[PDB]
RNA sequence: GCUAAACCUAGCCCCAAACCCACUCCACCUUACUACCAGCAACCUUAGCCAAACCAUUUACAUAAAGUAUAGGCGAUA
RNA sequence: GCUACCUAAGAACAGCUAAGAGCACACCCGUCUAUGUAGCAAAAUAGUGGGAAGAUUUAUAGGUAGAGGCGACAAACCUA
RNA sequence: CCUCCGCAUAAGCCUGCGUCAGAUCACACUGACAAUUAACAGCCCAAUAUCUACAAUCAACCAACAAGUCAUUAUUACCCUCACUGUCAACCCAACACAGGCAUGCUCAUAAGGAAAGGUUAAAAAAAGUAAAAGGAACUCGGCAAAUCUUACCCC
């Protein structure tokens, strides 16, 4: 009768067991006489990129010299897009109808 | 067997400490200081008993009116507990009444 | 490693270290240093007191949570290593670590014990002077690559034109992936 | 990829991407035998068959014929000095079989 | 909630009372918001009205820790805002009876901006307030542009 | 193929293999966001044959040929985990002026402490949520004096830690 | 006869009576969590 | 404790001294020495 | 640990007495 | 000569002063630690042991005035 | 989660004789004896026995809680 | 030689006699490494109205009483497929490697599963059986127990 071993979907009844699961990220949605639907659009689609002519390596040779840090703040930024700011004398004011929304995020990672 | 083989490392004390040499200095200020002020000020401690005797429920008669309100809970209720026992054993409990 | 570890000659992270100082145990802690702290790894000292006093030598290691300077082949005591077999095994001459304080610096032109200071000198900036006699002690101390390794160009060509884009977006352009569908709105909370 | 709050899909909305995936997976020996053309990795729990096949397909170009996931617990039993019980982790173990009669041996490291 | 002596001698049991006082179901105008009010009022809080003539006088006269209701506070707060926006509270056809209403309730009758918080609790302050100073957070990069507007008028200006 | 799961077929069985460095973050800063990316994806695989290499090792009864590779690109990952994620931080600040993407908001909870909610997100709003609804934010009388002791057990620590502190500190002085 | 084994167990059962949620419901509940809180319990509920 | 006894052995020797001679556990165990001891006395 | 001194020192030389009493010198 | 003994520093108590804590990511009121869908809501004199040698009204919860005026089966006591 | 009573939706009852019938398994209870009494057991074992298509036995989930409940009243039972 | 047990499923427990290495009635004890793979089982079912008198008992005759356990329809809405979790063991509740307790499906002498005797001696006393001359309740509170079985009569 442990309190202290965490619960998880090994340790119930069946009903239990079949519940719970660990941290899956469901795929789709389930009907009729226990039909699962996997929806496709629910399932991440890893975009990998061609690594063809990519002269970058895991590692980075020793010789390569030392350079002070520098936290890339939003100041910094807009410095770097600034240029044109200053010839003047490129924003949204909404991301509602934006695919990839930067506050409550839609984009994953 | 409670008693022990080696004996202590030599308990060194210097008596000319700063606090030793200067003890009871200005305690006794009031009689050659035209009563400015009163020994009772020197006595440096707990907020209640500064400058007052007192008794063992006496004082934590004290304790309870003069911190009492900023008391910790469980501390305040221990305080009130031994209130209860002491004013028993004192008024009751005991010899000679 | 728990509170109350003794920082020993062995490493916090090997057997012998573990054999001597397991989880369980409950010794008392040695008490002792700052900031300004004089005695590198590498540094040639002058033993004070004890075994070799007066002989100098060069620092092997430093462990500064002890306050200890460990001296290459002095203040030494015998060990026996290898062994195992029923005979001798083979002698070696171990180093005692020694408590600074009993351990001074020594001066490159005069070859004496000296006290130190961290003065700030106008070259720049920070560095060692001697008090009693003057001028600075300084201080102690190829590749190849391989084949998974970037070189000292690939690594500092630097590419990154600051847009307001999002990787995620920029990706998706280098791709050429195109999504005609947009997001419908989510009540968060 | 684990540890990230998944966008929510309504119904006409886009397709879900993961550009930088988080979670690293190993391909181990097994212990009791296999068929010639099954693959045995440990899945980090989070991640799944779909996900596996999907991850394969694309990082590493192999042909992955199927996938089966399967959750090994991890011993709780073993104690300290304080007789608290340290707890092994439970992992996921999947089995995955090649496309094309691939084939594939687990190759001798350390010789 | 009180204890009483068993037949008012102290030498019998203690036993414990509640007296409940004699609730009642009344309609209520007011001028002052122009609608008809069922309330639960008892005859003192009646007796009360009739002295003070009005009930819309009585709620402004009662001090708020003698009208014992939030109802009553709340009442009285919308009756000083009332008195406050002049507000269309008759409507057209109406605006000469408005004004010797207003007239008649002269006194009392505190600025806007008071009147808001008039019969709240705490809890409901504190939200008051936190609606107020809400607001989305402004856009770094505005303020950043801003800035460099600035910088540009100066370099003008030198 | 699966020959990316472990190294090359040369370092099988050698107990010292050089691989020097892990990306730094400036590094990783000077360079572009697709590049970052593309950089992402080679760590990964890397990754994964370490870990690989690991089991197979632990399996062996024998110990890792040099395991503090696997470390560096670790750190190499956590580094470029940093600086995109800075970047986005940047961007959304620049944009929606926002510290967090992820809403939530200060909630008392049913015991009296404060708690950062973040918020779940859902289809339908939250007034007909029904299991939203039950899940209280809010505390009542019984509350505070539990309250109240938890931050005197606060206190009590806390002058524990300080005498402590002070008497360590005497001690030392009565040393030196 | 044999009277000591009182417990008999299933884990459904356990949860309705002990669990997290059935404390929550009550205030007696919340308050019982709240003393296991400040005891410092690694177990408040089951 | 404040003020606990530190000369307790000692004590107890100068009672066990006097039974040192006797038969069994007497002569060891304080509890029943001292009564033999005081007897012979 | 006791606090004191004094039955420390009488028990020092309880054992330098009984230790002249076993081994004895020339 | 075995069992054993022995050992200081872990820390802690009382004060003084000063008003504390609480979001790496993820998860957590459904069976908490559970990614994703249409219902209610908090406030309501403490009591009793005990003392009165039983027990039934009753029985405490800075200094000085003062244990004074008062109260009280005019007693215990307050 | 024991037991007392209930609620929901379940399960079990061979064989022979002819209905809260008879004999008699499985199951339920516990008459008399012996053993056991720091025990195999904080009420058991061996036999012998009452019941065993019913007011039967029983698995699951829910309900009634102490100034109470529940009770084919034994002042039973409500986690030794 | 036993088999009054066995294999499953349910509930419960949660890696608890698998491999290697290691130590100390006789050697399931510590460390490392391995394992249980879904088709079985859980995890369901878009609305709004609207429909559901005639048990079960081989369902057929008979026969009842306590009166019962398995259903739609209309209209609108709707193309997306097989994710997630349980899957080990000599096992649970009784402080124990406890003669006790413990649901259901098969197996009703077993194709499963096991071992009453560490060795020796053969005293008393004690326990469990088997034995019996002649007699046959003379036993004892009582034919309790045992053995063979069955007559009559009260009380409640
Ligand atoms: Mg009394
Ligand atoms: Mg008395
Ligand atoms: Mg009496
Ligand atoms: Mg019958
Ligand atoms: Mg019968
Ligand atoms: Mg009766
Ligand atoms: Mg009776
Ligand atoms: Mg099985
Ligand atoms: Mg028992
Ligand atoms: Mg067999
Ligand atoms: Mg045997
Ligand atoms: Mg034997
Ligand atoms: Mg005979
Ligand atoms: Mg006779
Ligand atoms: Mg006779
Ligand atoms: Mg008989």
């Amino acid at each position: 009768a442990d309190r202290m071993s965490k619960w998880t979907s090994k340790r119930g009844p069946r009903s239990f067991r079949g519940r719970k699961g660990r941290g899956a990220k469901g795929i789709g949605f389930l009907t009729s006489g226990w039909r699962f639907v996997q929806i496709k659009e629910m399932v991440p689609e890893f975009v990998v990129p061609d690594l063809t002519g990519f002269k970058l390596k895991p590692y980075v040779s020793y010789l390569a010299p030392e350079s002070e840090e520098t936290p890339l703040t939003a100041a910094q930024l807009f410095s770097e897009a600034v240029a044109p700011a200053i010839e003047k004398d490129g924003f949204e004011p909404t991301q509602e109808g934006k695919l990839f929304q930067l506050y409550p995020r839609n984009f994953l990672r | 067997i409670g008693i022990r083989l080696t004996l202590p490392p030599p308990k060194v004390v210097d008596r000319w400490n700063e606090k030793r040499a200067m003890f009871g200095v200005y305690d006794n200020i009031g009689i050659l200081g035209n009563f400015e002020k009163h020994p009772k000020e020197l006595i440096r401690g707990p907020i209640w008993l500064r400058g007052w005797k007192g008794n063992e429920l006496q004082r934590c008669i004290r304790k309870r009116k003069m911190v009492g309100s900023r008391m910790f809970a469980d501390d305040l209720h221990n305080l009130n507990k031994r209130i209860r026992y002491l004013y028993k054993h004192f008024n009751r409990h005991g010899k000679f009444r | 490693l728990p509170p109350h570890y003794r920082y020993g000659m062995s490493p916090p992270g090997s057997v012998a270290d573990k054999r001597k100082n397991p989880p369980w145990i409950r010794r008392r802690p040695v008490v002792v240093s700052d900031e300004d702290w004089y005695l590198f790894c590498g540094d040639t000292v002058e033993i004070l007191e004890g075994k070799d006093a007066g002989k100098q030598g060069k620092v092997v290691q430093v462990i500064r949570q002890r306050n200890w300077v460990v001296v290459g082949g002095l203040n030494t005591h015998y060990r026996y290593i290898g062994k195992t077999m029923d005979y001798r095994g083979t002698m070696i001459p171990s180093e005692a670590p020694l408590l600074h304080r009993q351990v001074k610096l020594v001066d490159p032109m005069d070859r004496k014990p000296t006290e130190i200071e961290w003065r700030f000198t106008e070259a720049g900036e920070r560095v060692r002077v001697s008090t009693r006699s003057g001028r600075i002690i300084p201080k102690p101390e190829t590749w190849i690559d391989g084949p998974k390794d970037t070189s000292v160009e690939d690594a500092l060509e630097r590419t990154y034109v600051p847009c307001l884009k999002t990787l995620q977006e920029e990706v998706m352009e280098a791709m050429g992936i195109k999504e005609t569908r947009k997001y419908k709105k989510v009540y968060w909370y | 990829a684990r540890n990230v709050v998944y966008p929510l899909y309504r119904l006409g909305g886009p397709q879900l991407r993961v550009f930088r995936t988080n979670f690293f997976i190993q391909l181990v020996r097994p212990g009791v035998a296999q068929p010639e053309d099954t693959v045995q990795f440990r899945i980090p729990m989070e991640m799944t068959r779909v996900d596996l096949r999907n991850y394969l397909e694309g990082i590493y170009n192999v042909p992955v014929a199927a996938v089966r996931t399967r959750v090994q617990h991890g011993s709780n039993k073993r104690r300290d000095h304080r007789n608290v019980r340290i707890k092994k982790p439970d992992y996921k173990v999947a089995y995955v079989q090649l496309a094309h009669g691939q084939t594939f041996t687990f190759p001798d490291l350390f010789p | 909630l009180g204890q009483i002596y068993a037949n008012n001698d102290k030498l019998s049991k203690r036993l414990k009372k509640v007296w409940k006082p004699q609730l009642f179901e009344r309609e209520f105008y007011s001028e002052i918001l122009d609608k008809k009010f069922t309330v639960t009022v008892t005859m003192r809080t009646l007796d009360l009205i009739d002295e003070a003539y009005g009930l819309d006088f009585y709620i402004l006269k009662a001090s708020g820790e003698d009208l014992c209701s939030k109802f009553g506070m709340d009442l009285k707060r919308g009756m000083l805002l009332r008195l406050a926006r002049q507000d269309p509270q008759l409507h057209p056809e109406d605006p000469e009876r408005r004004a010797a209403i207003y007239d008649k309730y002269k006194e009392f009758a505190i600025p806007e901006e008071e009147a808001e918080w008039v019969g709240l609790t705490l809890e409901e302050a504190i939200e008051k307030q936190r609606l107020l100073e809400e607001k989305d957070p402004v856009p770094l990069f505005k303020i950043y542009v801003a800035e460099l507007i600035q910088q540009l008028q100066q370099q003008a200006l030198s | 193929g699966l020959e990316e799961f472990f190294d090359d077929p040369k370092n099988w069985g050698q107990e010292k293999v050089k691989s020097g460095a892990a990306w730094t973050c400036q590094q990783l800063r000077n360079k572009s966001n697709e590049d970052l990316h593309k950089l992402w994806y080679v760590l990964l695989k890397e990754r994964n044959m370490l870990l690989t290499l690991e089991q197979e090792a632990k399996r062996q009864r024998l110990p890792m040929p040099s395991p503090e590779r696997l470390d560096k690109v670790v750190d190499s990952m956590d580094a470029l985990d940093k600086v995109v994620q800075e970047r986005e931080d940047a961007l959304r600040l620049l944009q929606t002026g926002q510290e967090r993407a992820r809403p939530g908001a200060w909630r008392r909870d049913i015991f009296g402490r404060i708690i950062w909610h973040k918020f779940k997100q859902w289809v339908i709003p939250w007034h007909l949520n029904k299991r939203y609804n039950r899940k209280r934010f809010f505390a009542l009388p019984y509350v505070d004096h539990f309250l109240r002791l938890e931050r005197e057990k606060r206190a009590r620590i806390k002058a524990r830690k300080e005498n402590l502190e002070r008497k360590k500190a005497k001690i030392l002085l009565k040393k030196f | 006869k044999a009277r000591g084994n009182e417990y008999q167990p299933s884990n459904i059962k356990r949860k309705n009576k002990h669990g997290w949620v059935r404390r929550l419901s009550t205030p007696a509940g919340v308050q019982v969590i709240l003393r296991r809180m400040l005891k410092g319990r690694k177990s408040l509920s089951h | 404790l404040r003020n606990r006894v530190t000369d307790r052995y000692f004590r107890i020797q100068e009672v066990l001294k006097h039974a040192r001679h006797f038969r069994g556990r007497k002569n060891r165990c304080y509890r029943l020495a001292v009564r033999t001891v005081i007897r012979a006395f | 640990v006791k606090k004191g001194f004094r039955a420390a020192f009488r028990f020092q030389k309880e054992l330098e007495r009984q230790r002249l009493l076993r081994c004895p010198p020339p």
